[PDB]
DNA sequence: GGCCCCCCCGGC
DNA sequence: TTTCGGGGGGGCC
């Protein structure tokens, strides 16, 4: 790196260093801590969605086992490094079959993002894992479990990293606010958690952008409005008004309301579609075909939007689909 | 200069020349003083000023001289396979930042990191994108990444998670009129009232298209040699907009409902070269915003127009699609 | 400049780099007022290389403050190949440098070739793994060690070294057969350069990979003798002494099982 | 030399239809130093390439018409060798990357970038010896380019505009991606009217001294071409040759073989509706496709011939056009065209 | 800039009522021989050098 | 009616080999003065000029100037089968569809006579009117070959900065930069390797590494190469022949950052 | 020993 | 047949 840690992005500045700084995965953290505290470390696998703390957890565990010099006592490989059959057959085998250079102890191999590895390399890894288990332990990290071969999964003990809970996100936000000398409104925190979707990376990025947005962060307070302008996301009031107009007004009024709401702050149609879907999924529809039509048509519109197209036609299609689907309610 | 197209000649030189992207330009300017620029993912529709914004940020960060030693720009014209990602990008990100001069440190902020700009990142394969995940995080202290794309869905979820997202809003007559008026004034283009608003409405979020249309109108006016204000009729003609007479003829033929007459009229119409996208857009505008049709008719026509537009977006024959759409509307 | 170090003959540095370029990828130099000390670890984390070129090997060596330089041996070798084998070589660096300058000068003519190699942000420590008290320390001509390694590696991919009282045994057990070479200490006053010395504390028996020994033996072109120090629970040290510095290979033995 | 090529105009002043487009092109050529990238779209055979050449001749000198063909070599990642035939002039260059299919991308990354990133030696009309002008590159059949090939053009146009200017010609704009359409000045090229086609044919006949009983002949030939001037000229030449350079009131209109085959296929589909008929239709489709007849052309002509039948009702025509739209989309997204053509024919047989 | 091979290739494209295989076969042998002799007895231009 | 009896056919071999890569179809005008040729590269960015004077040939004569569009690859194929030290001659007739290359030797047995087909290439009135080039230098061919083969590894673009009493070479790439500064050099004991320079206004020109490599491929003709640099005109690299020279006008790489 | 080239699979 | 990427196995050197 260069200069102090204050030059780093918040996603990297607040990376957990120890195992007590990881939040939202209490069960997994406790289990791994107990395993490391008694020498009962098996071949580990961490399966989870993006931005949940798998890499942070494994690096913290390696630091706990070895110490500050963990980088000189582990073999860490990821998607940026070639991991072909030759690599598995030579480099990994040599690392697993040899003693530590610096200080005594067992050998740890961290194959981060192993789901990117080919089937041949994973197959070659089988006996490598099973033969040097006396002195070596393997850790695998994955987001998609369908890419891993059945045998490799069979040889590993699985741990699932759940989407981050609300309480853990609030505690981390409190720590970040205290360190950064920031003030966050309760509704601002609510909006941040809602838009995070269980990812701490999104929380930290949005909070950094909000801090940048404030003119005088020293005594200014971050409000839900700041989040909405920073992210460009529709306000809940805007979504509610659009849905109300679509559901109990004529086509002209609905079109005018949608256009005005979108042009007030330059909102995107995709965010509106997601918001309306979230609102409608809480509705109690009398008829199932209403929900079926809503889901099918909105999914089609979302797929069409994903490839460009005409924005006005797409908005009119959204309005018409909602109206037609709700006509079935009677 | 006088030998360059207006679109390139009025490319924002600094971050203060970006017209309607303040919600992100503000934080980008703040980074000039904070020196903690995060990984950025710019996404938005065409001609919203993403490449210009990143280039201006580089201008204001490093300066004219230190730029080339601190920027690595790769676009779709460059090979960006998994091997390239794992060798060239990794090597550049692993290097120490170039030494600034005394002048650079005296004048420009010179943050302590370099920048890699993967423009048009939506054209990169999934494996190549995955190869960047740990490169972005491991060397964040010496390198920062800017992924610029048009379709955010084409970026894999881990990369979007690692990057702070910036959406560029569409440019319309309410937020981009000032820049177009400034360009016209500098270029001394005499236009009637509402001509610039009409240009921006026709552009539909693309300021590059609006500038090109203004240049074409200016060239036409100069060649005419009449010293008369440019009118909206000429702007519409240069933009390929179908005249309202042809549109009312089309809707009347559709109202008639005869298949043979509609087919003959469409056959004659297709010989003029009108784009099907413009015809569909104008038909949508005419129908959805007309009080003479009931709710059910609009409900059906909206879906028909959406289907036709989606089919046309896949490079399909325009004649067949237009005929099918018109027949289906006539049978509504 | 901050650091200015002149090699009278570029062949010296080319040979020193040639001694360990086939076993490591990225090297880290750390220059001080007492010379240039460099470290390099291999991709498998099985072999470490430590070089300690002294100030007596340069025509003139000036270094104000300690300076770190992370480099890739491939690019360094590529550029060093550019320079001729009859020209003086100046290594030049500035305060917190972004590049290292290699200046080839031919006093015969007025031709000066300057090459700037961009540095890498390699942040690591040395840890000075030089375990105090080893179990056995032997010294013998590098030619004999190279011959033994080349002969035995052709039988098996693993070589076992046993140190017993006045006995050094190299054993290989492959598929076609096995091969054992036994050498005992001896001294020749007429030609001490060929003598073999052994100082023993406890018996030793350590296995090593043949590829790593084949890589290590390439340093015999720099020194006529090699010193091998072995100790259980510690990596094996293979030292080649130079005019003013030395080159050390620390090789981790294989797990016994 | 055929009459279609022997009387092609070579200057903007020689154009004889769509005078508004001619005036627009003259205005563009008045101050060509700031000319943006151009994209000419319109029906086939209207005269788009002729107008592009006339605009180039207006910008540069008459020397744009001294064309020479050369061969350029390319190497893929697999070492496979590829060859591209490039037409070049002292002032402009021409390329048809679609000729290499999915490999067209390489052109945009190797040939074009080579032209724009380096200056060119000009030892004529220059004193220093280096060209003081931008190079004009013409991409034909731009609508046939792959999406990645088009994406490779964006920064090339946006970075080296000071040295390279692109004039793309296409028949349809739907295949072109939005960024490329945004980066170009769009020029619509309407098809010539019947009166203009008749005037051109009359001039050709007078120059060639072809006896005509009445001028109405040239009218009918104009109507049979559906606005295609090239087809009109070639049809006039064919009829004149088949009637000993003398056209009478009873001279039939000659249609090409593939059109006759498609019409016979339509008649067979209408008459018989069964699986054996589908097998014979597959045979005919294979015969048509094996002789360089594009699948999209086959689909369009078959659909319109079916819709031009005086025995089907409105429901049948509606079903036919719907199936044609669906299977045209399928063809745009598929590789084996025979499958989609057979599916369309089967659906049409079922509906009838 | 057409050659005999190009002549045959062009003649081999037509389909339907315009198939020239039977007609070409029916052409007198002497006519084809004279055509070949005339073609090979002259110098012809080249559209592309080193194809 | 035309012959160009050579002192050594190896000279002609090297001459043809020096620009085979740059161009392949070049018009050769044979006059009583000698052989001339000027061919623009297919990319219109490089021009190959060649001329061999009557003096170089052992015995050259011609009754009527004749332009031959003979292929370079075919001539290379013809020569490569020839012996080392012979006296190639280029005889033909009034209406030559082919040119008979008489590979005659002092001995009556070591003969490699061949025939080379002629192509009808089109020639234009290329003008190479002299210009007041700001700078011009001459340096040994071996030094240029070494410098180019060295700097091509470190980059693809080579900048030739000719300032006051400086011949600076620059090559910047991803791994690093390479500069080999040369200065006016004279050796009384061996002046053949003396660097010559004459310089009026500073010249900055950056060229492609591939073009320079291809040009130096044909540098074996002369032990010295002369570089003529003009800011507003294409710089030219010249290799002297026995009685003429081989010049290459290589256009400069376009500067977009400026 | 190392490039360089050609051929062949790819789900579970 | 067939658009990358990875692996094997042979051929120059
Ligand atoms: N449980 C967590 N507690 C605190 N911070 C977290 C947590 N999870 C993620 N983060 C934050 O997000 C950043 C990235 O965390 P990561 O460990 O990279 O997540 P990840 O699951 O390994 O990412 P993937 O699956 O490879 S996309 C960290 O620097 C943390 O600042
Ligand atoms: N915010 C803006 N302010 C001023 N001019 C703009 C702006 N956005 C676009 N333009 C104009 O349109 C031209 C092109 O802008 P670009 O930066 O290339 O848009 P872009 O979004 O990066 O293009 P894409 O997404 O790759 S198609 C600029 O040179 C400007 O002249
Ligand atoms: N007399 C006359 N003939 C034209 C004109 N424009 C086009 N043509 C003729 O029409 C033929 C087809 O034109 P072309 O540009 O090749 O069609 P496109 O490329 O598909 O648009 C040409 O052979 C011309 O001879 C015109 O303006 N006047
Ligand atoms: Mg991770
Ligand atoms: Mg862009």
């Amino acid at each position: 790196e260069k200069r102090s840690k204050e030059n780093l992005p918040w996603v990297e500045k607040y990376r957990p260093e120890t195992l007590d700084e990881v939040y939202g995965q209490n069960e997994v953290i406790t289990t791994v801590r107990k395993f490391v505290d008694e020498g009962k470390l098996p071949h580990l696998l961490f399966y989870g969605p993006p931005g949940t703390g798998k890499t942070s957890t494994i690096v913290a565990l390696a630091r706990e086992i070895y110490g500050k010099n963990y980088s000189n006592m582990v073999l860490e490989l990821n998607a940026s490094d070639d991991r072909g059959i030759d690599v598995v057959r030579n480099q990994i085998k040599d690392f697993a079959s040899t003693r530590q250079i610096f200080s005594k102890g067992f050998k740890l191999i961290i194959l981060d993002e192993a789901d990117a590895m080919t089937n041949a390399a994973q197959n070659a890894l089988r006996r490598v894992i099973e033969r040097y288990t006396k002195n070596t332990r393997f850790c695998v990290l994955a987001n998609y479990a369908h890419k891993l071969t059945p045998a490799l999964l069979s040889r590993c003990t699985r741990f699932r990293f759940q989407p981050l809970p609300q309480e853990a996100i609030e505690r981390r936000i409190a720590n970040v606010l205290v360190h950064e000398k920031l003030k966050l409104s309760p509704n601002a925190e609510k909006a941040l958690i809602e838009l995070s979707n269980g990812d701490m990376r999104r929380v930290l990025n949005v909070l950094q952008s909000c801090k940048a947005t404030l003119d005088n962060p020293d005594e200014d307070e971050i409000s839900d409005d700041v989040i909405y302008e920073c992210c460009g996301a529709p306000r809940p009031s805007d979504l509610k008004a659009v849905l109300k107009s679509i559901l109990e007004d004529d086509w002209g009024t609905a079109h005018y309301t949608l256009n005005k709401v979108r042009s007030a702050k330059g909102l995107a149609l995709i965010d509106l579609i997601e918001g309306i879907v979230k609102i409608l999924e809480d509705y109690e529809l009398q008829n199932e075909e209403t929900r079926v039509h809503l889901l099918t048509k909105l999914a089609d519109i979302e797929y069409s939007i994903s490839k460009g197209g005409n924005d006005q036609i797409q908005g009119s299609a959204v309005i018409g689909a909602i109206k037609a689907s709700f006509e079935n309610e009677t | 200069l006088a030998q360059q197209p207006w679109v390139e000649k009025y490319r924002p030189k600094n971050l203060d020349e970006v017209t309607a992207q303040d919600h992100a330009v503000t934080v980008l300017k703040k980074t000039l003083k904070s020196a903690n620029l995060p990984h950025m993912l710019f996404y938005g529709p065409p001609g919203t000023g993403k490449t210009s914004t990143i280039l201006a940020l580089t201008k204001e960060l490093y300066g004219p001289d230190l730029m080339k030693s601190r920027i690595l720009e790769l676009n779709a014209s460059d090979e960006r396979g998994i091997s390239i990602v794992r060798e060239k990008v990794k090597n550049f990100a692993r290097l120490t930042v170039s030494k600034p001069s005394k002048h650079d440190l005296e004048n420009y902020p010179c943050p302590p990191y370099k920048i890699i700009i993967l423009d048009e990142a939506d054209s990169m394969t999934a494996d190549a994108q995955s190869a960047l995940r740990r490169t972005m995080e491991t060397y964040s202290g010496v390198t920062r990444f800017c992924l610029i794309c048009n379709y955010v869905t084409r970026i894999i979820d881990p990369l979007a998670s690692r990057c702070s997202k910036f959406r560029f809003k569409a440019l319309d007559a309410s937020n981009a009129i000032d820049r177009l008026r400034f360009i016209s004034e500098q270029e001394n283009v005499k236009c009637d009232d509402g001509v610039l608003e009409r240009i921006l409405d026709i552009s539909a979020g693309d300021l590059r298209r609006g500038i090109t249309l203004l240049q074409s109108a200016s060239k036409g006016a100069q060649y005419l040699g009449d010293g008369k204000n440019i009118t909206s009729t000429q702007v519409e003609e240069l933009a390929g907009v179908v005249p309202h007479d042809i549109l009312i003829e089309i809707v009347e033929k559709v109202k008639s409902g005869d298949f043979d007459e509609i087919k003959k009229y469409v056959n004659t119409f297709m010989k003029s070269g009108w784009s099907a996208a413009s015809v569909v857009n104008q038909l949508h505008e005419y129908y959805i915003t007309n009080d003479n049709f009931d709710t059910n008719f609009k409900n059906q026509i909206s879906w028909l127009l959406f289907t036709t537009d989606s089919r046309l977006n896949n490079g399909t024959n325009e004649h067949i699609q237009l005929l099918n759409l018109l027949v289906k509307i006539s049978q509504l | 400049s901050m650091l200015e170090a002149k090699f009278e003959e570029a062949s010296l540095f080319k040979r020193i780099i040639d001694g360990f370029k086939d076993c490591v990828q990225l090297v880290n130099f750390q220059c001080k007022e007492d010379g240039i000390i460099a470290q390099a670890v291999d991709d498998s984390r099985v072999l470490l290389v430590s070089l300690e070129i002294g100030v007596e090997a340069f025509q003139e060596y000036r270094c104000d403050h300690p300076v770190t330089l992370g480099m890739d041996l491939t690019s360094l070798s590529k550029i060093l190949r550019c320079g001729n084998n009859t020209d003086t070589l100046t290594l030049i660096a500035d305060n917190t440098p972004d590049s290292i300058i290699l200046l080839f000068e031919d006093t015969k003519k007025d031709r000066i070739a300057e090459y700037s190699l961009k540095l890498m942000d390699i942040d690591a420590d040395f840890l000075k793994i030089e375990e105090l008290q080893y179990d056995s320390t032997l010294s013998l001509p590098s030619s004999e060690f190279s011959k033994i390694v080349r002969d035995l590696s052709q039988l098996s991919d693993s070589i076992n070294i046993m140190i017993t009282k006045e006995t050094i045994k190299f054993v290989a057990d492959g598929d076609i057969g096995s091969g054992s070479v036994i050498i005992k200490p001896f001294v020749d006053m007429e030609h001490p350069e060929t003598s073999i010395k052994l100082e023993m504390d406890q018996p030793v028996d350590l296995t090593f990979g043949a590829k790593y020994l084949l890589d290590i033996i390439k340093g015999s072109s720099l020194s006529d003798r090699v010193g091998i120090r072995l100790s259980s629970e510690a990596p094996a040290l293979f030292q080649f002494d130079l005019k003013s510095g030395f080159l050390q290979f620390f090789l981790a033995p294989k797990f016994n099982d | 030399s055929l009459w279609v090529d022997k009387y092609r105009p070579k200057s903007l002043n020689a154009l004889s239809h769509n005078e508004e487009l001619t005036n627009f092109l003259k205005s563009l050529s008045d101050q060509p130093r700031d000319l943006p990238h151009l994209l000419l779209y319109g029906p086939n055979g209207t005269g788009k390439k002729t107008r592009c050449m006339a605009l180039l001749e207006s910008i540069f000198g008459p020397g744009v018409y001294r064309l020479k063909i050369d061969v350029r070599q390319f190497v893929t990642a697999s070492n496979r060798k590829l060859e591209l035939n490039v037409v070049s002039s002292p002032y402009h260059l021409e390329i048809t990357p679609s000729d290499m299919g999915n490999n067209d991308r390489i052109v945009i990354q190797e040939l074009l970038k080579e032209v724009a990133q380096m200056e060119q030696v000009d030892f004529q009309d220059s004193k220093d010896g280096l060209a003081h002008r931008y190079k004009c590159v013409i991409i034909n059949e731009a609508n046939s380019l792959t999406k990645d090939a088009q994406a490779a053009l964006r920064r090339t146009m946006e970075k080296y505009s000071k040295n390279i200017r692109l004039i793309m010609v296409c028949d349809s704009m739907s295949p072109i991606i939005a960024p490329i359409k945004s980066r170009c000045l769009l020029i619509r090229c309407p098809a010539p009217s019947d009166s203009e086609i008749s005037t051109i044919l009359s001039d050709v006949v007078t120059n060639e001294r072809i006896q005509l009983e009445t001028k109405d002949i040239l009218k009918r030939i104009a109507q049979a071409s559906n606005g295609n001037l090239r087809v009109s000229l070639l049809m006039l030449e064919s009829m004149a040759l088949n009637n000993e350079l003398a056209l009478k009131s009873s001279s039939p209109i000659i249609k090409p073989d593939w059109i006759i085959v498609i019409h016979k296929l339509t008649r067979k589909i209408v008459k018989e509706r069964s699986v054996n008929s589908l097998i014979e239709c597959r045979a005919v489709l294979y015969d048509l496709l094996a002789h360089c007849i594009p699948a999209n052309i086959i689909l369009k002509e078959l659909t319109f011939s079916l819709l031009d039948v005086e025995t089907l009702n409105t429901t049948n025509k509606s079903s036919i056009i719907e199936y044609s739209s669906v299977f045209d989309e399928r063809l745009s997204l598929g590789n084996k065209a025979i499958f989609h053509l057979e599916g369309f024919i089967a659906k049409v047989m079922c509906c009838l | 800039y057409l050659t005999k091979e190009d002549w045959d290739s062009i003649m081999e494209f037509f389909v339907g009522p315009d198939v020239t295989t039977a007609i070409i076969k029916k052409i007198p042998a002497t006519v084809k021989s004279g055509f070949t002799r005339k073609y090979n007895s002259m110098t012809h231009p080249v559209a592309i050098y080193r194809t």
